[PDB]
C-alpha cells in the first residue's frame, strides 16, 4: 500500500527496478531503439534491517499489472510429488494473465545447495527447486513475467539459478551511510512536533553502527517516552535517551583496539 | 576453497592470498597523510582520544624519526611497525659508518621493503600487517619526496596519498584540489590543505590529531595544540554557512 | 515367520555327532538344562536361574552350530541379531529393533537369542565423534534395560557370541550375569580324526583313512577347512569318475586347500 | 476402487 | 497421454548463434545425425555406433540451446521427458511413463528425445541403499532395464544433461547405459569474440570497437554473463539517454557483472 | 579415489608407486627422439617442438663430454640438472685417474640417484627420460633412462609422444643396421625413416631436426641447421 | 572420475595427467600484469609498455618497467614487480663479476641461462644447489642486449625455467591479440622507425586508454650507446607522428 | 502376466569365444555346478551334500550379465535371466506367484538352470520403514529355493546370482546347504586385460603391427566396460581424420577421451 516519498535513501539501488519493471510498461520504444529487451529477473541481498520487502510493495502501488504474494515456503508441500507441479501452475498463469510480476521471498529455505542427503524429504524440494530452472530458463521462453526474489544471505546460498538467463541484476542493501540517514529521518519525524530542538546532523552520527529500521523504533520510543512525562510534543534529550538504549547491545569492539 | 591459508601457494587466478588480506588489516587502521609543496613536506594522523587516564604527559606518537632528514608514518597494527622502525635506523646509521655519507631516500626505502620481501616469501614467517610511508629530503638538495611501501615489497612515489579508515574519500579528494599545475610553496597552505583533508574522518574533534612538518639542512619541526585550534577555524571560517 | 527359523523346537540334529567338546557342552548343560529339568533345587535355594553367556573365539570351533543344537534338545526357538546387522544411521531404531525382539521374543512362549559379532555393540570409542558415540552408548545402554527389567522368565535365555573378546573395553558389563564365560578351544590334532568321522560317514568310499590327516590338519584347525576338504575331496574320485575315495586325495586336499586356510 | 494409497509423502529424518 | 503434449514444435536457433564450442559440436552431431543421416560410412566398417551419449558442464555454459538448435535442424520428432513429469506420486503412476514414453519411441523411426536435468531421478543415487521403500530405484532401475540387460531399440538417439554430474549412478558411464560424456566448458578468447558478435547484431552500436580490448578484460566467464553485458552496456546509454551505445559504456558494464585493486601489479 | 598418491613416500595397497607411474606419462607430453647403434658408429635424432611460427626452438641434444652424449624426451629443466651432473663425474674421472669414463658406469649411479629422490619426504622424482650413447675402449653402446631407475643398455629405442610408431621399424629391421660399420652416412639415414612414421603431418623442415653421432675416430658432435637439409 | 582440484596444493606433486600445477598457475599471474612488447630488428632493438595509470598524482617514474642493467642489455618485467628484484640484483651481479673472472663483456645466452638457473632453486638445483624459495614467483623479462657473437637478440624467460628467442615478444595482458598480428607485421628488413612505430600502434590496440606521453614507455639498444631509453618530450613526438601519418 | 512374456535366452547366446580371459573362474564354476548336473547319481550314491547353488560379486563392467548366459547355451540347459525390478515394481500380487512359477517350470524341462540380476532391489536387508512391502517375495524365494534338496531330491534345477554388493544383502542366503560358494570377479591383470581388447575388436579393421601389450598397461582401474568402448571411439576417430582403419594412435587418444583430459601439450616440456 505504500508509496515513494516514503523512503528518500535507496537512489543507487532504486534505479534499476524502475529500469526493470515500473519503466518498460510504459516506454518499451527505448529499448527496442538499441535493439534491446530488458531483464527477466532481479534479486535483492540481505543485510537486514535495510529495506528490501518495502521497495517491492512500493511497485505494488503503482505497476498497472498483475502482482503476486508468495514466500519461499508456500512451493514446498507434503504429498511428495505435487509441490513442483504447483511451480509450473503459477507461471503459466501469469502468462495467462499476462504482463504479470512474481515476488518470492526468503527463499533460502528453498535455494540451497545440492546437499545429497540420505533423509528422504529434503529431496523432494531440490527436485523442487528444478523444475523452477527447467520452467524459468529450461527449454523455452515465458514471456513478460518478471521475477523480484529477496534473501538476507547469499554468500555460500542459492547455487546455480543466480546467473543470467534467469536473473541479471543483484541489488545489494547495506546499513546505510551518514548522508543518507540525514533524509530518512525526515520521513518518519515528518508529522510529530519538534518542539525547537533539532540538532539532527549530530543526534545521528557515524559509529551509530545502527540500522535503516532502527530509527523509526527511537522515533516511536521517544513521543510516548515523553507522553508519559505528559508533553506530547518533543525535545532532543527525548531522543537521546533512546539512542543510548537502542544501540547498546549492537555490537562490541573489545577486540578492536589492537590496531593502534 | 583452501587456496589462501598459506603464502607458499597460488591460486588458479594466479594471485596469493595471504598479503592482499593484509590490505584489509590496513584498512581497519588510522589515517596518516602526507604532502610535499615546492619546497616543505608535511604529515597527518588521526590520533584518538580514548580516555581520561592516558597520561597527557606523553601523548602517543605514530611518527617516529630515524635520522635528522628522514621521518616516518604508517598505520596498521603496531606491534609489527616496531620492528622495521628499528630495523631502519639501525640501518642507517651503519651507512654513515661505512661510506662517510647519509642516506639517499630511495636506497632506505629499498631497505624496509626489502624485507617486506621476505618475510612472505619464505614461509615459516607471517607479514608485517602494516602499510606505512616515507617522507624528507635529500642531503645537498632541497628536492622533495615521499615514497609509500605495502606488504607485498612494493615502493611507490606518490605526491600525496593516505592509508587506512576512508582513505577512499580523500585520496579521491585531493585529486579534486591538489594538482602539479600549480604546487604548493610554503607551509601554511600544505597545511591549510592538509588539515582540512582530515575532515572526512574527524567529525569535529581536535583531540583527535597531531602534525608535523620537514625542513632543508637536516631538521625538522612539530607542532603545537592550539597552533592548529587556529587552524580549526580558518578552515571553519571559510565555512560560514 | 517373519525374522528367523525358531526351529520348532524339535528339528533335531545331533550335539553329539559332532568332532566339538564333552567338557564345554556339559559346561552348559548346566546352566540351561540343569533348571528346566530340575527346578526343584535352584527353587528350594531361591537363587533365579542364570542369565547368558558368552562364548568367545573365532570361527572353525563351530560356536552356533551346538547353540541351536542343545537348543534343540530342550527345545527353544533359536534366532538371530547380527549387531552387524542391527545398526542403523539413524538417531533412534538401533535401539527399537532391541526392543521388538525382547517384546516379539514373549510374544512366544519360550526363545532364544544368537547375537554374533557383537563388538559393534562393544567398541572402545576411539573415534569420539559425540553426536555418533553419544548415541552408541543410547543404544547400548538400552540393552542393558531391556534385557533384565521385570522378566522374571525362566524361558527366555540369552546367548552372545563375540569373537575378539576384550576388544570392547568401553564396559565389560561383568557384574551379574554372564554366569559363565566359556574358555573355547580351538581343534586338536586328537579331534581331528574326531572331526573327519564326523563328515566322512554317510559315503561309500572304501575307507579313505590316514593319520597323515592331523598333520595335514595342522594350524587349519577349523571345521570350515574338514568340511570343504571331504568336499573337494570327493571331487576328486569323480575327477575321474571312480567308485570310491583314496585316502590319497585326502593326505592331498588338506594339503592343497588349507594354503587359503593358512595366508589369507 | 478406493485403494488410494499413502502416496509415500515423504517426512524428515534425523542424520548419524 | 500428457507425454503427447510434450513435444518441442520448431524453436527458432542455428549453429550460426554459437561460438567456442565450435568442436565439442563435432562430437554431439557425430552421433545424432550421421547415423540417422549418413549410417554408410559406418556401415562401410560395419560397426554399432554409440547411443545415450551425454553432456556435462557448469551452469549457464550454452547446453540446452544446442539441444533445441538439434531440434529444427533434424526435421525429425524432438521430444522433451522434462522434470515434474516422471515422479508424480501414486507409485505407478509414475514410472509407467517411462515405460509409456519409450513406446511411443519403440514404435515410431528417426526418433529422439531429450531428458531435460536428470539429476532429478538419476542423481538421487540410494543413499547407502536406505529407506525400506524408495520410489526413485525403482524407476531408475527401469530404464536401465529398458536399456541395459538387452537392447531396447537399434534407431533412437538419447541425450542427457547435467549441472552437476557425481550424483547419478555409476551404472550409467557404461555402454548401453551410456557412451560418451561430453564435456562443456569455459571458452577461450576466440570463442567469446564469436559470441559477443551475434548478441550485438541487433544492438544499434557504432562502429569503432575492438572486443579484443574486452575479451583481454573479461576473464573466465560462462556464455550467459556475455549477453548481460549486452543488456547493461545498452542500458547505461539509456539513462544517459542516448541514441546510441559508446565503447567505454562496456567497460563500466563489465565491471558489474563480474562483480580494493591489486595495486602489487 | 585412487588414493595413497600424495607424495613418493607411500606404497600403493598392492606394492606399486603412484607418483613415479604418473611420473611417467610427462614423457609422453613430451616431443620424440631415437637412437640406434652399430657395432662402431651410434647415433640419435630428435624432432624439437616450436613455441609459435615465429619463436626458436628447444636445445634438446647437449655435451655432456665428448665421447658421450644424451637425448632427452619430456621435461627439460630436470634434465639440465642431470646434463651437469655427468659432467662433473666425467671431469672428475679425468682430472683424477686420467681414464676415459666407462658409458655402463654412468647409467650405473644415476640409478643411484633416481632412487634417493624416491625414498625421502621432499623434491620430486627426476621427471624425465632419456637416451645416452657413447664410445670407449669397449666399444660403442646406448642406455636409457627412464625416472624409475631402470637403465638398460640396448642396440636402439626411442622414447616420447607417438614413439611406439618408430619402434616397430627397429623391430622390423633389427637384424641389418647391427652388423653395419664404417658408412655411418646411410645409418643416420635409418632413424630418419624409423621418426618419419610417427608423425602428426611434422613434415620435417630442416630447422625441425637435430642429429648427433659419435664414434670410434669421430668425436661427439651436433648436426643442425642447413647441415642437416642432406639427412632428409 | 575425481578432477584436478586435490592435486593442486604443493609444488611436488605431479597428477595423472602427468604434469604439474603450480607452475602452470604461475604463468597465469603475469596475466594480471601489464603489457610488455620486444622486437628487434638489424639495426637495433626496442621495448614497449604499459604503466597502468592507478591516479593522476602519481610521480609516474616511480615505478620502473625497464632498467640499464649493464652496458649492452635490458629487461621488460611483466607480473609482480615485487619478486623482479630478486632477479636483477642476481642477474646484474653476473655481468659485473663476469668482467672479473673473465676481464670482458658478457654474452646473454649465459645471463639468461643464469636467471632461469635460478627461478628452479625452489626445487632441485643446477649445480647440485638447495633450496631457497617455497614459492615460484611471476615475472617473465625480456633480456634484449648485444654480443659480437650473433648481435642483436632479445629473449622470454619464465619462472617455469627454460627459455626462448623470440624475434618479436609480447607478454602481459595483451599476448593473445598483440602476438597474434605481429606474425603479419614483422620484417627482417626494418629500420628502426619502422619499429618504433608499430609498438605505439599495437600497444593502442590492445589496451583500455587513449594514448600519452605519460600512460606509455618504450627504449631501444645500440651497440654504440646502450641502454639509451627516451624521454616524455620525445616519445610525444612520435604520438603525433602517427596521426598525421595515419590519416 | 510375464512368465509368459519372458522367456529363455538359450537360442541366441554369446558361444563364449568372445570371452576373454578367467582362466579359473569358470574352471570353478563347471567343477562345481555342471559336472553335478551330470553325475547326479554320485552326489546322490557316493554320498554327499551337492553344491545346491552358487554367487558371483564383484564391481560392473565386469563379465556378471554375460557370463551367466553362456553356460547355458554351452551346456543345452534351459532357463530365465530374471530380473529383481519387475518383480518389485508397482504390481504386489505376482512377486510371489512368479517365483512359484519360477522353479515349476524350471522343476520341468530339467536338466536346466535359472539366474537372477543384481539383488539391489531385493536384497533388501533393511528392517525400514516398511518390511512387508517385500518380505512375501524373499521367503517364497527361500521356501522356493527349499524345494530344490533336502530329502534326496536330485531335482538338477540349479541356481546363480550376480550382484556388485555382497554386504547389503539379507545375511540369511550365505547359509550353510542354500548355497556356501560367493565367487570374486577380480579386476585384471594385464595379460588378462589384452584378450579383452582384442575381442572387441576383431569384427572392426585393423592392421597388423600393434603391440597391445603397453595399451593393457596404460590401462589399470579399467576392464571390460572401460575397454571396449575405447575400442570404439578409435574407430570413430578413424572416420573425422579420415582412415580406413584403425592405427595404434587412434586407440591411446581413447584413453585420453575417457576422461576427457584435453592437455596443453606444449607446457614447456620437451
Ligand atoms: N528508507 C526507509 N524508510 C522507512 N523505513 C525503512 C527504510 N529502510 C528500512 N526501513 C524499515 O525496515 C523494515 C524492512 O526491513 P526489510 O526490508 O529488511 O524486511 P525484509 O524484506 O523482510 O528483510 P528482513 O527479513 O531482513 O527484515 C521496514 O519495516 C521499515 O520500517
Ligand atoms: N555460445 C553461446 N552463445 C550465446 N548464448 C549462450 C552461449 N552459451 C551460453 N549462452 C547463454 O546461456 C543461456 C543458457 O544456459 P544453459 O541453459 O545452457 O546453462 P545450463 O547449465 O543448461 O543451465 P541449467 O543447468 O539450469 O539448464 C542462454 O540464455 C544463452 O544466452
Ligand atoms: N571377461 C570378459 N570378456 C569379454 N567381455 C567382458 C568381460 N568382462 C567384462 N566384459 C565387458 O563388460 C560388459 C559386461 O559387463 P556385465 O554386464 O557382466 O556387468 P553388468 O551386469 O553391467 O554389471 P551391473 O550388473 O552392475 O550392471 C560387456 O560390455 C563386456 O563386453
Ligand atoms: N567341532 C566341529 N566339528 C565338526 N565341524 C565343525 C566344528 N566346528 C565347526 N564345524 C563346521 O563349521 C561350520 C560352523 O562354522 P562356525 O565356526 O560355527 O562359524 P561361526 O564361528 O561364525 O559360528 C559347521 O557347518 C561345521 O560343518
Amino acid at each position: 500500500t505504500e508509496s515513494y516519498s516514503d523512503i528518500g535513501g535507496l537512489e543507487s539501488q532504486i534505479q534499476e527496478i524502475k529500469e526493470s519493471v515500473e519503466l518498460p510498461l510504459t516506454h518499451p520504444e527505448l529499448y527496442e531503439e538499441m535493439g534491446i529487451k530488458p531483464p527477466k529477473g532481479v534479486i535483492l541481498y540481505g543485510a537486514p534491517g535495510t529495506g528490501k520487502t518495502l521497495l517491492a510493495k512500493a511497485v505494488a502501488n503503482q505497476t498497472s499489472a498483475t502482482f503476486l504474494r508468495i514466500v519461499g515456503s508456500e512451493l514446498i508441500q507434503k504429498y511428495l510429488g505435487d509441490g513442483p507441479r504447483l511451480c509450473r501452475q503459477i507461471f503459466k498463469v501469469a502468462g495467462e494473465n499476462a504482463p504479470s510480476i512474481v515476488f518470492i521471498d526468503e527463499i533460502d529455505a528453498i535455494g540451497t545447495k545440492r546437499y545429497d542427503s540420505n533423509s528422504g524429504g529434503e529431496r523432494e524440494i531440490q527436485r523442487t527447486m528444478l523444475e523452477l530452472l527447467n520452467q524459468l530458463d529450461g527449454f523455452d521462453d515465458r514471456g513478460d513475467v518478471k521475477v523480484i526474489m529477496a534473501t538476507n544471505k547469499i554468500e555460500t546460498l542459492d547455487p546455480a539459478l543466480i546467473r543470467p538467463g534467469r536473473i541479471d541484476r543483484k541489488i545489494l542493501f547495506e546499513n546505510p551511510d551518514l548522508s543518507t540517514k540525514k533524509k530518512i529521518l525526515g520521513i518518519h519525524t515528518s508529522k510529530m512536533n519538534l518542539s525547537e530542538d533539532v540538532n539532527l546532523e549530530t543526534l545521528v552520527t557515524t559509529k551509530d553502527d545502527l540500522s535503516g529500521a532502527d530509527i523509526q523504533a527511537m522515533c516511536t520510543e521517544a513521543g510516548l517516552l515523553a507522553l508519559r512525562e505528559r508533553r506530547m510534543q518533543v525535545t532532543a534529550e527525548d531522543f537521546k535517551q533512546a539512542k543510548e538504549r537502542v544501540m547498546k547491545n549492537k555490537v562490541e569492539e573489545n577486540l578492536e583496539g589492537l590496531y593502534l | 576453497s583452501g587456496y589462501d591459508r598459506a603464502l607458499s601457494i597460488f591460486s588458479p587466478d594466479g594471485h596469493i592470498f595471504q598479503v592482499e588480506y593484509a590490505l584489509e588489516a590496513v584498512k581497519r587502521g588510522t589515517c596518516a597523510v602526507g604532502v610535499k609543496g615546492k619546497n616543505c613536506v608535511v604529515l597527518g594522523c588521526e590520533r584518538r582520544s580514548t580516555l581520561k587516564l592516558q597520561d597527557t604527559r606523553i601523548t602517543p606518537s605514530k611518527v617516529s624519526k630515524i635520522d635528522s632528514h628522514v621521518v616516518l608514518s604508517f598505520s596498521g597494527l603496531n606491534a609489527d611497525s616496531r620492528i622495521l622502525i628499528e630495523k631502519a635506523r639501525v640501518e642507517a646509521q651503519s651507512h654513515r659508518l661505512t661510506l662517510e655519507d647519509p642516506v639517499t631516500v630511495e636506497y632506505l626505502t629499498r631497505y624496509v621493503a626489502g624485507v617486506q620481501q621476505r618475510y612472505t616469501q619464505s614461509g615459516g614467517v607471517r607479514p608485517f600487517g602494516v602499510s606505512t610511508l616515507i617522507a624528507g629530503f635529500d642531503p645537498r638538495d632541497d628536492e622533495p619526496k615521499l615514497y609509500q611501501t605495502e606488504p607485498s615489497g612494493i615502493y611507490s612515489s606518490w605526491s600525496a596519498q593516505t592509508i587506512g579508515r576512508n582513505s577512499k574519500t580523500v585520496r579521491e579528494f585531493l585529486e579534486k584540489n591538489y594538482d602539479r599545475k600549480e604546487p604548493p610553496a610554503t607551509v601554511e597552505e600544505c597545511v591549510k590543505l592538509t588539515v582540512r583533508s582530515l575532515l572526512e574522518v574527524v567529525q569535529t574533534g581536535a583531540k583527535n590529531i597531531e602534525i608535523t612538518v620537514v625542513k632543508p639542512d637536516s631538521d625538522i619541526v612539530a607542532l603545537s595544540s592550539e597552533e592548529i585550534n587556529q587552524y580549526v577555524t580558518q578552515i571553519e571560517q571559510e565555512k560560514q554557512e | 515367520l517373519v525374522y528367523n527359523m525358531t526351529s520348532f523346537e524339535q528339528g533335531e540334529i545331533t550335539f553329539d555327532g559332532i568332532g566339538g567338546l564333552t567338557e564345554q557342552i556339559r559346561e552348559l548343560r548346566e546352566v540351561i538344562e540343569l533348571p528346566l529339568k530340575n527346578p526343584e533345587i535352584f527353587q528350594r535355594v531361591g537363587i533365579k536361574p542364570p542369565k547368558g553367556v558368552l562364548l568367545y573365539g573365532p570361527p572353525g570351533t563351530g560356536k552356533t552350530l551346538l547353540a541351536k543344537a542343545v537348543a534343540a534338545t530342550i527345545g527353544a526357538n533359536f534366532i538371530f541379531s547380527p549387531a552387524s546387522g542391527i545398526v542403523d544411521k539413524y538417531i533412534g531404531e538401533s535401539a527399537r529393533i532391541i526392543r521388538e525382539m525382547f517384546a516379539y521374543a514373549k510374544e512366544h512362549e519360550p526363545c532364544i537369542i544368537f547375537m554374533d559379532e557383537v563388538d559393534a555393540i562393544g567398541g572402545r570409542r576411539f573415534s569420539e565423534g559425540t553426536s555418533a558415540d553419544r548415541e552408541i552408548q543410547r543404544t547400548l545402554m538400552e540393552l542393558l534395560t531391556q534385557m533384565d527389567g521385570f522378566d522374571n522368565l525362566g524361558q527366555t535365555k540369552i546367548i552372545m557370541a563375540t569373537n575378539r573378546p576384550d576388544t570392547l573395553d568401553p564396559a565389560l558389563l561383568r557384574p551379574g550375569r554372564l554366569d559363565r564365560k566359556v574358555e573355547i578351544p580351538l581343534p586338536n590334532e586328537a579331534g581331528r580324526l574326531e572331526i573327519f568321522k564326523i563328515h566322512t560317514a554317510k559315503v561309500k568310499k572304501t575307507g579313505e583313512f590316514d593319520f597323515e590327516a592331523a598333520v595335514k590338519m595342522s594350524d587349519g584347525f577349523n571345521g570350515a577347512d574338514i568340511r570343504n576338504c571331504a568336499t573337494e575331496a570327493g571331487f576328486f574320485a569323480i575327477r575321474d569318475d571312480r567308485d570310491h575315495i583314496n585316502p590319497d586325495d585326502l593326505m592331498k586336499a588338506v594339503r592343497k586347500v588349507a594354503e587359503v586356510k593358512k595366508l589369507e | 476402487n478406493n485403494e488410494n494409497v499413502s502416496a509415500r509423502l515423504g517426512g524428515a529424518s534425523i542424520a548419524v | 497421454s500428457v507425454t503427447m503434449m510434450t513435444v518441442e514444435e520448431k524453436p527458432d536457433v542455428t549453429y550460426s548463434d554459437v561460438g567456442g564450442c565450435k568442436d565439442q559440436i563435432e562430437k554431439l552431431r557425430e552421433v545424432v545425425e550421421l547415423p540417422l543421416l549418413s549410417p554408410e560410412r559406418f556401415a562401410t566398417l560395419g560397426i554399432d555406433p554409440p547411443k545415450g551419449i551425454l553432456l556435462y558442464g557448469p551452469p549457464g555454459t550454452g547446453k540446452t540451446l544446442c539441444a533445441r538448435a538439434v531440434a529444427n535442424r533434424t526435421d525429425a520428432t524432438f521430444i522433451r521427458v522434462i522434470g515434474s513429469e516422471l515422479v508424480q506420486k501414486y507409485v505407478g503412476e509414475g514410472a509407467r511413463m517411462v515405460r509409456e514414453l519409450f513406446e511411443m519411441a519403440r514404435t515410431k523411426k528417426a526418433c529422439i528425445i531429450f531428458f531435460d536435468e536428470i539429476d532429478a531421478v538419476g542423481g538421487a543415487r540410494f543413499d547407502d541403499g536406505a529407506g525400506g521403500d524408495n520410489e526413485v530405484q525403482r524407476t531408475m532401475l527401469e530404464l536401465i532395464t529398458q536399456l541395459d540387460g538387452f537392447d531396447p531399440r537399434g534407431n533412437i538417439k538419447v541425450m542427457f544433461a547435467t549441472n552437476r554430474p557425481n550424483t547419478l549412478d555409476p551404472a550409467l558411464l557404461r555402454p548401453g547405459r551410456i557412451d560418451r560424456k561430453v564435456e562443456f566448458s569455459l571458452p577461450d578468447l576466440e570463442g567469446r569474440a564469436n559470441i559477443f558478435r551475434i548478441h550485438s547484431k541487433s544492438m544499434s552500436v557504432e562502429r569503432g570497437i575492438r572486443w579484443e580490448l574486452i575479451s583481454r578484460l573479461c576473464p573466465n566467464s560462462t556464455g550467459a554473463e556475455l549477453r548481460s553485458v549486452c543488456t547493461e552496456a545498452g542500458m547505461f546509454a539509456i539513462r544517459a539517454r542516448r541514441k546510441v551505445a559508446t565503447e567505454k559504456d562496456f567497460l563500466k558494464a563489465v565491471d558489474k557483472v563480474i562483480s580494493s585493486r591489486y595495486m602489487q601489479y | 579415489r585412487n588414493n595413497y598418491d600424495g607424495d613418493t613416500v607411500t606404497f600403493s595397497p598392492t606394492g606399486r608407486l603412484f607418483q613415479v607411474e604418473y611420473a611417467l606419462e610427462a614423457i609422453k607430453q613430451g616431443s620424440v627422439t631415437v637412437g640406434l647403434r652399430s657395432n662402431t658408429h651410434a647415433v640419435l635424432v630428435a624432432l624439437k617442438r616450436n613455441a609459435d611460427e615465429l619463436s626458436s626452438y628447444q636445445k634438446k641434444i647437449i655435451k655432456c663430454d665428448e665421447h658421450m652424449g644424451l637425448s632427452l624426451a619430456g621435461l627439460a629443466p630436470d634434465a639440465r640438472v642431470l646434463s651437469n651432473y655427468l659432467r662433473q663425474q666425467c671431469n672428475y674421472s679425468s682430472l683424477v685417474f686420467n681414464r676415459k669414463l666407462a658409458v655402463e658406469r654412468a647409467g650405473h649411479l644415476l640409478c643411484d640417484k633416481a632412487q634417493k629422490n624416491t625414498q625421502s619426504y621432499g623434491g620430486r622424482p627426476y621427471g624425465v627420460g632419456l637416451l645416452i650413447i657413447g664410445y670407449d675402449k669397449s666399444g660403442a653402446h646406448l642406455l636409457e633412462f627412464q625416472p624409475s631407475g631402470n637403465v638398460t643398455e640396448l642396440y636402439g629405442t626411442a622414447i616420447g609422444a607417438r614413439s611406439q610408431g618408430a619402434k616397430t621399424y627397429l623391430e622390423r629391421t633389427l637384424d641389418t643396421f647391427i652388423k653395419i660399420d664404417g658408412n655411418p652416412d646411410e645409418l643416420i639415414k635409418a632413424g630418419v625413416e624409423a621418426i618419419s612414421q610417427s608423425l602428426r603431418d611434422e613434415s620435417l623442415t630442416v630447422d625441425n631436426l637435430s642429429i648427433a653421432i659419435v664414434g670410434k675416430d669421430t668425436p661427439f658432435t651436433i648436426y643442425d641447421g642447413e647441415a642437416v637439409a642432406k639427412y632428409i | 572420475f575425481l578432477t584436478r582440484s586435490e592435486y593442486d596444493r604443493g609444488v611436488s606433486t605431479f597428477s595423472p595427467e602427468g604434469r604439474l600445477f603450480q607452475v602452470e598457475y604461475s604463468l597465469e599471474a603475469i596475466k594480471l600484469g601489464s603489457t610488455a612488447i620486444g622486437i628487434a630488428t638489424k639495426e637495433g632493438v626496442v621495448l614497449g609498455v604499459e604503466k597502468r595509470a592507478t591516479s593522476p598524482l602519481l610521480e609516474s617514474d616511480s615505478i620502473e618497467k625497464i632498467v640499464e642493467i649493464d652496458r649492452h642489455i635490458g629487461c621488460a618485467m611483466s607480473g609482480l614487480t615485487a619478486d623482479a628484484r630478486s632477479m636483477i640484483e642476481h642477474a646484474r651481479t653476473a655481468a659485473v663479476t663476469h668482467n672479473l673472472y673473465y676481464d670482458e663483456d658478457i654474452n646473454v645466452e649465459s645471463l639468461t641461462q643464469s636467471v632461469c638457473d635460478l627461478a628452479l632453486r625452489f626445487g632441485e638445483g643446477a649445480s647440485g644447489e638447495e633450496r631457497l624459495m617455497s614459492r615460484p614467483f611471476g615475472v617473465a623479462l625480456l633480456i634484449a642486449g648485444h654480443d659480437a657473437d650473433d648481435g642483436y637478440q632479445l629473449f622470454h624467460a619464465e619462472p617455469s625455467g627454460t627459455f626462448y628467442r623470440y624475434n618479436a615478444k609480447a607478454i602481459g595482458s595483451g599476448s593473445e591479440g598483440a602476438q597474434a598480428e605481429l606474425l603479419n607485421e614483422w620484417h627482417s628488413s626494418l629500420t628502426l622507425k619502422e619499429a618504433e612505430l608499430l609498438v605505439l600502434k599495437i600497444l593502442k590496440q590492445v589496451m583500455e586508454e587513449k594514448l600519452d606521453e605519460n600512460n606509455a614507455q618504450l627504449s631501444c639498444i645500440t651497440k654504440q650507446d646502450g641502454f639509451k631509453i627516451y624521454d616524455n618530450e620525445k616519445t610525444a613526438e612520435l604520438i603525433k607522428e602517427l596521426k598525421e601519418k595515419e590519416a | 502376466s510375464r512368465v509368459k512374456a519372458m522367456e529363455v535366452d538359450e537360442k541366441p547366446t554369446e558361444t563364449y569365444s568372445d570371452v576373454g580371459g578367467l582362466d579359473k573362474q569358470i574352471e570353478e564354476l563347471v567343477e562345481a555346478i555342471v559336472l553335478p548336473m551330470k553325475r547326479a547319481d554320485k552326489f546322490k550314491d557316493m554320498g554327499i551334500r551337492a553344491p545346491k547353488g552358487a554367487l558371483m560379486y564383484g564391481p560392473p563392467g565386469t563379465g556378471k550379465t554375460l557370463l551367466a548366459r553362456a553356460c547355458a547355451a554351452q551346456t543345452n540347459a534351459t532357463f530365465l535371466k530374471l530380473a529383481a525390478p519387475q518383480l518389485v515394481q508397482m504390481y504386489i500380487g505376482e512377486g510371489a506367484k512368479l517365483v512359484r512359477d519360477a522353479f515349476a517350470l524350471a522343476k520341468e524341462k530339467a536338466p536346466t538352470i535359472i539366474f537372477i540380476d543384481e539383488l539391489d532391489a531385493i536384497g533388501t536387508k533393511r528392517f525400514d520403514s516398511e518390511k512387508s512391502g517385500d518380505r512375501e517375495v524373499q521367503r517364497t524365494m527361500l521356501e522356493l529355493l527349499n524345494q530344490l534338496d533336502g530329502f534326496s531330491s536330485d531335482d538338477r534345477v540349479k541356481v546363480l546370482a550376480a550382484t556388485n554388493r555382497v554386504d547389503v544383502l539379507d545375511p540369511a542366503l550365505l547359509r550353510s546347504g542354500r548355497l556356501d560358494r560367493k565367487i570374486e570377479f577380480p579386476l585384471p591383470s594385464e595379460d588378462s586385460r589384452a584378450q579383452i581388447l582384442q575381442i572387441h575388436s576383431r569384427k572392426m579393421t585393423t592392421d597388423d603391427d600393434i603391440n597391445w601389450q603397453e595399451l593393457a598397461r596404460s590401462t589399470d582401474e579399467f576392464n571390460g566396460a572401460q575397454l571396449k568402448a575405447v575400442t570404439v571411439e578409435a574407430g570413430m576417430i578413424a572416420l573425422r581424420n579420415g582412415q580406413s582403419s584403425v592405427k595404434h594412435e587412434d586407440f591411446v587418444e581413447g584413453i585420453s577421451e575417457v576422461q576427457a583430459r584435453k592437455s596443453k601439450s606444449v607446457s614447456f616440456y620437451a
